């Protein structure tokens, strides 16, 4: 299940 | 054209994008992108999605009837947020201080 990502890329 | 109800709403939309928030509040500047973030999953969940700049496009373009069509707007921004992400998920605690400061300034309105 796809759970979003705050992390910078 | 705005009413002074809808001259307070923009104000308090003005404090939510200004820096003094941006801590919590830059998930909610532009629209979810489902792309970038690869949520494959997020408009078969969200149907009706919402964001800051949405809600100051149609501030600006004076397609709020009342403050009421203002704060349903910003709260389903809100909701989507909480219906979306998991409880324990950093952007719900985001949008949690971000949506105390939104009820907090609405109430208070003259
Ligand atoms: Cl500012």
């Amino acid at each position: 299940a796809p759970r979003k990502q705050l992390a910078t890329k | 054209k705005l009413s002074e109800h809808l001259r307070y709403c923009d104000s308090i939309l003005r404090e939510m994008l200004s820096k003094k928030h941006a801590a919590y509040a830059w998930p909610f500047y532009k629209p979810v992108d489902a792309e970038a973030l690869e949520l494959h999953d997020y408009h078969d969940i969200i149907k009706h999605p919402m964001d800051l700049s949405t809600v100051k496009r149609k501030m600006d373009g004076r397609e709020y009837p009342d403050a009421q069509g203002f704060a349903a707007d910003v709260r389903l921004m809100f909701s989507n947020c909480y219906k979306y992400n998991p409880p324990d998920h950093e952007v719900v605690a985001m949008a949690r201080k971000l949506q105390d400061v939104f009820e907090m300034r609405f109430a208070k309105m003259p």
